[PDB]
């Protein structure tokens, strides 16, 4: 066996970014990529409107904040069910950040996914945020499981 | 424990390199490690004839 | 008032269940000590190389205030933590001086107890 | 009259790259007349931007079959294929894209 390759589509006129393209690929339901594209466009527009700054930098800072450095992987060595901290590769970090962003944004609850994602990007740029709660919990678990930094 | 001989002007692991090699010629790994639980006289005697000859260690 | 010992000796006891770090002077007087249980490791993680590393680090950073500049190693006992222990002892900055061939090797002694399967 | 076929997911782009100014006809329609959501319009010209062929060739196509996205993909694929068959000088550059998927 072994790993496998893959690729995506970068070009996006509204805040061109490969991570933005990956996010667009995410949050998509029922094969409706157009809905996700429109939602992301309108959310970035609302961000640019409310905050006098380019949404690209805000999104980058939100990703830098939510990205988890250490992952806590379970492992059952005997009747103990231990856990092992793990160093997350940048790809897995970005994917986990996207997952948490989307999930907690849709979990927040507002009148529109656009406003939900906008407020989530804001509460991510400002470390105080839902996805950052998940980040902090994961970091706490990794710290508590530091005893198994390496087998 | 390897020995009382001191070595300086090397790296940190250069000392462990010779530690793990010189500890073989001492009972620290066999004499002080076998007697963790009792062994009956019969098996105690057969263990030598087995190991010291088969060269399994 | 504090006897500022220049150099001392460290006795380390490694085991499959715990690791103890003791730092002493030339006469063996207890200067500082730490163990995995003190670090926080309560389960079988006590005897881990990482736990031994943390215990040695704590002992070294505790004796640094006591003043000894260099120390001697007198590790002893089974276990794999004896490597990380000395690694942390060296990384702490307190250079080691020498070592000894001491060990509890008995000639015959008393017979150990019954195995863990009968 | 350079010709090409942008076969992609049942959507065929019967493209004939003839020397023109840069007009792109889709089933006898205009770009905006046919395809809203211009996010894909800029993507169609990906190879047209990789190689400088801005306004020297016209694109008259009769795209039959497939949705909007599949039609745009077939259009750009046929454009690339016809452009390569016309001038293979930049085939070394366009081999890193290909756009052939057998979808």
């Amino acid at each position: 066996k072994g790993p496998v390759a893959k690729r995506d589509v970068l070009p996006d006129p509204i805040y061109n970014s490969k991570l933005v393209s990956r996010l667009i690929n995410k949050m998509m339901i029922d094969g409706k990529k157009g809905k996700s594209q429109t939602i992301l466009y309108k959310s970035f527009d609302i961000i640019k409107e409310r905050t006098g700054n380019d949404a690209m930098e805000v999104f980058e800072q939100a990703l830098k904040n939510i990205m988890p450095v250490l992952e806590v992987k379970a492992r059952r060595v005997g009747g103990a069910n231990y856990q092992v901290p793990v160093e997350v590769r940048p790809e897995r970090r970005t994917t986990l950040g996207l997952r948490w962003l989307v999930n907690y944004a849709r979990l927040r609850g507002e009148k529109t996914m656009e406003e939900r994602l906008a407020n989530e990007i804001l509460d991510a740029a400002n470390n105080t945020g839902a996805a950052v709660k998940k980040r902090e919990d994961t970091h706490k678990m990794a710290e508590a499981n530091k005893a198994f930094a390496h087998y | 424990m390897s020995k009382t001989v001191v070595r300086k002007n090397e790296s940190l692991e250069d000392a462990l390199r010779r530690f793990k090699r010189s500890v073989s010629k001492t009972g620290t790994l066999a004499e002080a490690r076998k007697r963790e639980f009792y062994e009956k006289p019969s098996v105690k005697r057969k263990k030598k004839s087995e190991a010291a000859r088969k060269r399994k260690f | 008032v504090k006897k500022n010992i220049e150099s001392g000796i460290a006795h380390i006891r490694s085991t499959f269940n715990n690791t103890i770090v003791t730092i002493t002077d030339t006469h063996g007087n207890a200067i500082s000590w730490s163990s995995a249980g003190a670090l926080g490791f309560r389960g079988s993680r006590k005897s881990t190389p990482f736990a031994a590393q943390m215990a040695a680090e704590t002992a070294a950073k505790g004796s640094i205030e006591h003043g000894l500049k260099t120390l001697e190693v007198t590790v002893k006992g089974p276990g794999s933590g004896r490597e990380a222990a000395i690694r942390a002892l060296q990384a702490a900055g307190l250079e080691v001086t020498a070592i000894r061939d001491v060990t509890p090797v008995p000639h015959n002694g008393c017979r150990p107890p019954k195995r863990r399967r009968v | 009259q350079y010709y090409g076929t942008g076969r992609r997911k049942s959507s065929v782009a019967r493209v004939r790259l003839v020397p023109g100014e840069g007009r792109i006809v889709v089933n006898n329609r205009e770009i905006s007349e046919h395809i809203p959501s211009a996010a894909l319009i800029e993507d169609i010209k990906q190879p047209l931007t990789l190689t400088e062929t801005a306004g020297t060739y016209d694109v008259l196509v009769n795209v039959h079959g497939g949705g909007l996205s599949g039609q745009a993909g077939a259009i750009r694929h046929g454009i690339a294929r016809a452009l390569l068959e016309a001038d293979p000088e930049y085939r070394t550059t366009l081999k890193r894209a290909g756009l052939l998927t057998r979808d």
